[PDB]
RNA sequence: AAACUGCGAAUGGCUCAUUAAAUCAGUUAUAGUUUAUUUGAUAGUACCUUACUACAUGGAUAACCGUGGUAAUUCUAGAGCU
RNA sequence: UCAUAAUAACUUCUCGAAUCGCAUGGCCUUGCGCUGGCGAUGGUUCAUUCAAAUUUCUGCCCUAUCAACUUUCGACGGCUGGGUCUUGGCCAGCCAUGGUGACAACGGGUAACGGAGGGUUAGGGCUCGACCCCGGAGAAGGAGCCUGAGAAACGGCUACUACA
């Protein structure tokens, strides 16, 4: 009975195997998404909180969440279901998906912290693995560090540097070009789209004009 | 041979859409086999004062009981439009170009064939 | 599944084309616009079938889009686009205008203009409507749309329209004495003059064209082209639309 | 490069099993209809919703990092971004 | 009862550009102020193009040891509606008893895909046409369906039968 415990807060992962099912008794009828202590599994886990995330039956069939069924069921999946991967526009295949309803005949099962605890389990919580920084467009930029409408934003970008191929140059940093930030040439493609539409207004006006002329002069002689 | 090669060309045209000039050559060569490629290059430059690398001919068929070829012959204006604008086999038989080495058609087909199984960064 | 085709057979292909038959198992296929493919001319045909230039696929898409070819003024980078009657093409890295006009045969030649003839086309005018907004437009054969016709141009008329504004510079009215070229039927690229119009209710009425030689013919108005209301308006290939016989035709050859 | 997005994959190629007013052929109609693409035109509107902004709105998801399952598939899950 | 215009309203209110590249130039209230082209993609309506889909008239080999066939449960028609991109017994309700046939209907056979055409003939004909082109249908045998402008698609999916 392995167990693939997360941690979302310090994007920590782990794998250990109970081979003593009574601590895993709790868990047995519990359901994917259901906040479940983990007392049996201390006493280093004591005061910890663990959330039902999935888990995959012994023929590695995964878990489907939302299907009451402690058993392995065959559905109809499309693009948007969460065990199928779609490789055709509109193509629907029948999977083999093993119910929500966690328990025996089990594999693996998938767990993730909610509370902490007053311990420091090795490979858990004494990793805070970094964020994958970082944010790209301009306002999750001006959200993120608090600037104003009339900050340059231009200047608050992540940077990393990066090593050069052994060649003993000087290494440079690469950024997160920013999308949808205000350029000149945004505002002049918004110049020229109302310079394009009102070029398009007189034209009509003065043939609509125009073709006013011929016909009043045709009238007049007729 | 002892006896001249004599040049002729006709159907000359003069295409800037390419940059070039387009004309049938004809050889009137008694008494020898034929003429190569390329000693057929250098004729064709020194009668339009041109280089080597500004002539280019295509196929030269012999007419029946010999004495005579005729062919496509094709001079640039200027050594950049003949690189930009002949077809590469053409480059890599005159010599000038290096030929694209690269794996075999059934070997090719069957290396992307097992691409196809793998996907994201794996596949390199 | 259906769908639309998209190749084409060489043996299928219009005989006007003047095609290889051995040369290759497919034709070129136009896309659309100015058609209809029966009959129409694609830009490949044009310059590798007529000029060689161009002398296969290859160069053909090379010379297309390095944006050198002006089909009526305007930039085609379409390797087989649909070019049609009295369009004009215009090739200004060597510096002509070509005007695609049936001859006697009826096959599209490569008929030649100098300077002028290039900046107008005559069409023939296929709709006349009210718009979107109560605003009158008319239809030419070759699907351009004007936005503000002459009121006296009713149906079948031959509007010359110029080439860098679209303008109307003057109509001709569909009427007996009007120089007149067919179009279609078996008496294609015919050059001559309308003499009678009978009416027949159901859409099939007969058109009469008298020849410079005192030659009576028959065409619907389908195939009728008005070219001039007294001469031509614009410059006719060798010939001016007089189809010979297989005799005059010799007897031309063996004088000169 | 990988991956997301768009397009194509309804073309082509093969065969003649079914099929006897059926297919098909010539000739008609769509005033009884749809139409990606191409081509030419073509849209000014104080209409009313968000905390508000137009010098510019919001939330997710890949690729990627790391933990796996099953003997096995162009199977996929849990977790951190963007 | 067309094109088109106008009025009274309506909508799980469509479109009316929060997209990208090059050139970067002009003006005066000098403000990081106002303006400026070429393109790329995309967008409503109309026309057009490639078309598709139905549709009118006429024309198919042998057989009576096939003479009556269709109509309960659509067969011929009328009406109202639904469904379809649209017409239509296409379908749902109500009414009437019609429709085809000795000028061969209906049924059966084809070792029958149709045609342009091949062979051979003075004329009149006989015979073949799976097959380089046009149209139709199918993807082991039926049915159903998603995406999509376009498929009842099969080098797409789902189910059953056979095979594996
Ligand atoms: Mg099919
Ligand atoms: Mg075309
Ligand atoms: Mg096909
Ligand atoms: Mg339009
Ligand atoms: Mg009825
Ligand atoms: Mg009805
Ligand atoms: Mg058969
Ligand atoms: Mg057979
Ligand atoms: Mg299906």
């Amino acid at each position: 009975m392995k167990l693939n415990i997360s941690y979302p807060a310090n994007g920590s992962q782990k794998l250990i195997e109970v081979e003593d099912e009574r601590k895993l008794r709790h868990f047995i009828e519990k359901r994917m998404g259901a906040e479940v202590p983990a007392d049996p599994l201390g006493d280093e886990w004591k005061g910890y909180i663990l959330r039902i995330t999935g888990g995959n039956d012994k023929q590695g069939f995964p878990m489907k969440q939302g299907v009451i069924a402690p058993n392995r069921v065959r559905l109809l999946l499309s693009d948007g279901h969460s065990c199928y991967r779609a490789r055709r526009t509109g193509e629907r295949k029948r999977k083999s998906v093993r119910g929500c309803i966690v328990g025996s005949d089990l594999s693996v099962l998938a767990l993730a912290i909610v509370k902490q605890g007053e311990q420091d389990i090795p490979g858990l919580t004494d990793v805070v693995h970094p964020k994958r920084l970082g944010p790209k467009r301009a306002t999750k930029i001006r959200r993120f560090f608090g600037l104003s409408k009339d900050d340059d934003v231009r200047k608050y970008v992540i940077r990393r540097e990066v090593q050069p191929k052994g060649e003993g140059k000087k290494p440079y940093t690469k950024a997160p070009k920013i999308q949808r930030l205000v350029t000149p040439q945004r505002l002049q493609h918004k110049r020229h789209r109302l310079a394009l539409k009102r070029r398009q207004a007189e034209k009509v006006k003065e043939e609509a004009s125009e073709y006013a002329q011929i016909l009043a002069k045709r009238i007049a002689e007729a | 041979s002892d006896s001249p090669v004599t040049l002729r060309t006709r159907k000359f045209i003069r295409n800037p859409l390419l940059g070039r000039k387009q004309m049938v050559v004809d050889i009137l060569h008694p008494n020898r086999p034929n003429i190569s490629k390329d000693e057929l290059r250098e004729k064709l430059a020194t009668l339009y004062k041109a280089t080597k690398d500004q002539v280019n001919v295509f196929g030269l068929r012999t007419q029946f009981g010999g004495g005579k070829t005729t062919g496509f012959a094709l001079v640039y204006d200027s050594p950049e439009a003949m690189k930009k604008f002949e077809p590469h086999y053409r480059l890599v038989r005159v010599g000038l170009a290096s030929k694209i080495e690269k794996a075999s058609r059934q070997q090719r087909k069957q290396r992307k064939n097992r691409q196809k199984t793998l996907r994201g960064t794996a596949k390199v | 599944g259906r769908g639309p085709k998209k190749h084409q057979k060489r043996l299928s292909a219009p005989s006007h084309w003047l095609l290889d038959k051995l040369s290759g198992v497919y034709a070129p296929r136009p896309s659309a616009g100015p058609h209809k493919l029966r009959e129409c001319m694609p830009l490949i045909v044009f310059v590798r079938n007529r000029l060689k230039y161009a002398l296969n696929y290859r160069e053909t898409k090379a010379i297309m889009m390095q944006r050198l070819i002006k089909v009526d003024g305007k930039v085609r980078t379409d390797i087989t686009y649909p070019a049609g009657f009295m369009d004009v093409i215009t090739i200004e890295k060597t510096g002509e205008n070509f005007r695609l006009i049936y001859d006697t045969k009826g096959r599209f030649t490569v008929h030649r203009i100098q300077d002028e003839e290039a900046k107008y086309k005559l069409g023939k005018v296929k709709r006349v409507q009210l718009g979107k907004g109560g605003i009158p437009f008319l239809v030419t054969h070759d699907a351009r749309t004007i936005r503000y016709p002459d009121p006296l141009i009713k149906v079948n008329d031959t509007v010359k329209i110029n080439l860098e504004t679209g303008k109307i510079e003057d109509f001709v009215k569909f009427d007996t004495g009007a120089i007149a070229m067919v179009t279609g039927g078996r008496n294609m690229g015919r050059v001559g003059v309308i003499t009678h119009r009978e009416r027949h209710d159901g859409g099939f009425n007969i058109i009469h064209v008298k020849d410079a030689l005192d030659n009576t013919f028959a065409t619907r108005e389908s195939n009728v082209f008005v070219i001039g209301s007294e001469k031509p308006w614009i410059s006719l290939p060798k010939g001016k639309g007089v189809k010979l016989s297989i005799a005059e035709e010799r007897d031309r050859r063996r004088a000169n």
